[PDB]
């Protein structure tokens, strides 16, 4: 079971 | 978040022979589907004005142990990885990297939180360290 | 596959699985010869189109080269791409930067030589149990986080050559003899971290013991994916996701 990651690097 | 604060505000207030060497369970679980990101521009901002609004962070002296009592405390609550509050390195005024977040510190080197709106619009630290992004 | 033109797929989608093998050397004595982590990326790309992707890690001299250093990090060694990724972006700014195959591959390999302690310890010892009978007393504990589960534990003992007639009692898992191999064989399908469990083993009358396992949702080296971007001309709805699995690779404790 997978988690969902992010799309970018919105921190940076 | 909102009953979350001022019980960490007060923690970041307070803050401020050998190593007690530390011991290990090894490894870094994931908690199955609870998804972790970077902090994002508009989360930054909203975040930035809850502070301003509430107050407790403006003018209050930096440190790191303070800092990571904030950033964890988002950590937990919120799921951004702590590695957005970071700060252009002195000397000087020390611009946050992360674009939306709307304090900097400002010598008072001993610094200090101080909010500064232009921030959500002008990223100064991109400007000055361009390299970084 | 490598990707054409018009790849279509009803749902954009990537699945990330960042799987570390832990290669282990101990000594009789106890002492940790070496202690290794050997990690990849596996991707499953299920992308319509032609997109272009940026993978976001906590890798450290990325940090410390984008301000950041102040931050925790993974300090990634021998890291090697699949052909997909752009060696200069990486070389000049440390971006992961690729246009993915269709399907299953490889996008990354690395290694730690980090020195944390065993997930799992066995302690093996041997006494007289009774005439020519000989007696091996076990112990094996879970050395990581409570909250996390090894699976599909597998210990195996080397006995000697000439024994025979085992008999076993364990509290937990299950027993067999290898004749063929000249070992014993402990299995735990399930092995809960913070854990101390015992077999016993006699015998009628060298290697080391190795031990097989997987924890899924974990990682010895605490690397994360902060990221993936994806960026399609389109501008389409595209999402990633992420799971992380340590398991054995190389994992050897001496008897003697």
């Amino acid at each position: 079971s997978y988690s969902q990651a992010a799309g970018s690097d919105s921190a940076q | 978040s909102v009953i979350g604060w001022p019980a960490v505000r007060e923690r970041m207030r307070r803050a401020e022979w050998l190593e007690a060497q530390e011991e290990e369970e090894v490894g870094f679980p994931v908690t199955p589907q609870v998804p972790l990101r970077p902090m994002t521009y508009k989360a930054a901002v909203d975040l930035s004005h809850f502070l301003k609004e509430k107050g407790g962070l403006e003018g209050l002296i930096h440190s790191q142990r303070r800092q990571d009592i904030l950033d964890l405390w988002i950590y937990h609550t919120q799921g951004y990885f702590p590695d957005w509050q970071n700060y252009t390195p002195g000397p000087g005024v020390r611009y946050p990297l992360t674009f939306g977040w709307c304090y900097k510190l400002v010598p008072v080197e001993v610094l200090e939180w101080r909010f500064d709106s232009r921030l959500a619009f002008h990223h100064v630290a991109r400007e000055l360290h361009p390299e970084y992004f | 596959s490598w990707r054409s033109e018009g790849i279509k797929y009803r749902k954009n989608e990537v699945f990330l699985d960042v799987i570390e093998a832990v290669n282990l050397l101990v000594s009789a004595n106890g002492n940790v010869l070496r202690s290794e982590i050997v990690g990849s990326i596996k991707m499953r790309v299920f992308l319509s189109g032609m997109p272009e992707l940026r993978l976001g890690l906590n890798d450290k001299v990325l940090f410390d080269n984008t301000g950041r250093g102040k931050s925790k990090s993974v300090e990634l060694e021998d890291v090697k791409f699949h052909q997909c990724v752009r060696l200069s972006r990486f070389e000049n700014d440390r971006t992961i930067s690729f246009i993915p195959p269709d399907g299953e591959f490889e996008l990354m390999s690395y290694r730690l030589n980090t020195h944390v302690k065993p997930l799992i310890w066995i302690e093996s010892v041997i006494e007289k149990h009774s005439h020519s009978r000989i007696e091996y007393m076990v112990k094996a504990k879970s050395q990581f986080k409570r909250r996390s589960t090894a699976n599909n534990v597998e210990i195996h003992i080397p006995v000697p050559n000439d024994a025979d007639s085992p008999k076993f009692k364990t509290t937990v898992g299950s027993v067999k003899w290898v004749p063929e191999n000249s070992e014993i064989v402990w299995s735990v399908k399930s092995f809960p971290g913070g854990k101390e469990y015992l077999m016993r083993a006699h015998f009628g009358l060298k290697p080391p013991i190795s031990v097989k396992f997987e924890i899924p949702y974990f990682t010895t080296s605490g690397i994360q994916v902060r990221y993936l971007k994806i960026i399609e001309k389109s501008g389409y709805q595209a999402l990633p996701w992420v799971r992380y699995i340590t398991q054995n690779g190389d994992y050897q404790l001496r008897t003697q």
